[PDB]
């Protein structure tokens, strides 16, 4: 079975220009398990990254946290950058700070 | 005022990269609290929360070589489904596991769980009456049938119906302050116009622990599902879970709406308006 | 507490 990643990209605090963070890549419903998370700044891959521990949910689909801190500004983008083998090239999600 | 206790392991096959990758995590209701990955410097089961390192060095000892274990009896299991399936060396595979259990608000076995999935699909599980197995193809009904033979379902009751709730019993009482207690929702609204004639309403909820939660949308008193978006439930990161719910609404008729925030750790539901 | 896993297919 092959499922393609659902991913959702969001801050752990509402964000506050200035203020430290955290950004958050969640990357659920997806098998196999491997995959590639990168989290952007700008467009310039971010190099400190952690994720969470690999686990499954009931249906045996996979999730993961890819996370980093952050201090939001005005100016600065942020976004998730999926590739999985389920896709035919990697899937960029923009940080909104209203999601 | 149920609990659980869920030890979910993935190992995969890698054929030209070394041995399959094997990581186990262990979990009481929604939080973490151990881990082991095959491919990690320590070697040992590690602990995730703070409640789980008042354990003992014999502890770690214990749960270190019992995970080893499983990790390799999981690596040839790997290689006897390939036979079973009569599929490729030359294919990477997934092989996926399960077990723990459920207890009651007074600490009492309620259920146990011992199954097993191949590439993402059911292969075999053990039934609510912890005697008889569930076989999910040809494949399956093999090791169902070995199974059956060898009593390997009333091996796994002592465990299921015992150590696991004796375990889930303990920790739950040292981790009370968390795996006892509640984080309610933080919750807020934010209006967003999206044209001169519509505009989006989002509801919040934010930092709440357990995970289970329930936001819904009223307009008028009567439920509003129709232009509706609601995300799905997603981790802080710091222990705690976030949702959000949102409606787009004619500009002018913001008021009429109504977000009602369900959760364990509120007594009373919460109504929030614009 | 986890279970000794040693059960093959």
């Amino acid at each position: 079975i092959q499922r393609t990643p659902k991913i959702q990209v969001y801050s752990r605090h509402p964000a506050e220009n200035g203020k430290s963070n955290f950004l958050n890549c969640y990357v659920s419903g997806f098998h196999p398990s491997d995959i590639e998370v990168d989290l952007l700044k700008n467009g310039e891959r971010i190099e400190k990254v952690e994720h969470s521990d690999l686990s499954f949910s009931k249906d045996w689909s996979f999730y993961l946290l890819y996370y980093t801190e952050f201090t939001p500004t005005e100016k600065d983008e942020y976004a998730c950058r999926v590739n999985h083998v389920t896709l035919s090239q990697p899937k960029i999600v923009k940080w909104d700070r209203d999601m | 005022g149920s609990h659980s206790m869920r030890y979910f392991s993935t190992s995969v096959s890698r054929p030209g990269r070394g041995e399959p990758r094997f990581i186990a995590v262990g979990y009481v209701d929604d939080t973490q609290f151990v881990r082991f990955d095959s491919d990690a410097a320590s070697q040992r089961m590690e602990p995730r929360a703070p409640w789980i390192e008042q354990e003992g060095p014999e502890y770690w000892d214990e749960e270190t070589g019992k995970v080893k274990a499983h990790s390799q009896t999981d690596r040839e299991n790997l290689r006897i489904a390939l036979r079973y399936y009569n599929q490729s060396e030359a294919g990477s595979h997934t092989l996926q596991m399960m077990f723990g259990c459920d207890v009651g608000s007074d600490g009492r076995f309620l259920r146990g769980y011992h199954q097993y999935a191949y590439d993402g699909k059911d292969y075999i599980a053990l039934k609510e009456d912890l005697r008889s197995w569930t076989a999910a193809d040809m494949a399956a009904q093999i090791t169902k049938r070995k199974w059956e033979a060898a009593h390997v379902a009333e091996q796994q009751r002592a465990y299921l119906e015992g150590t696991c709730v004796d375990g889930l019993r303990r920790y739950l009482e040292n981790g009370k302050e968390t795996l006892q207690r509640t984080d309610p929702p933080k919750t807020h609204m934010t209006h967003h116009p999206i044209s001169d004639h519509e505009a989006t309403l989002r509801c919040w909820a934010l930092g709440f622990y357990p995970a289970e939660i329930t936001l819904t949308w009223q307009r008028d008193g009567e439920d509003q599902t129709q232009d509706t978006e609601l995300v799905e439930t997603r981790p802080a990161g710091d222990g705690t879970f976030q949702k959000w719910a949102a409606v787009v609404v004619p500009s002018g008729e913001e008021q009429r709406y109504t977000c009602h925030v369900q959760h364990e750790g509120l007594p009373k539901p919460l109504t929030l308006r614009w | 507490q986890y279970n000794p896993i040693r059960t093959t297919f």
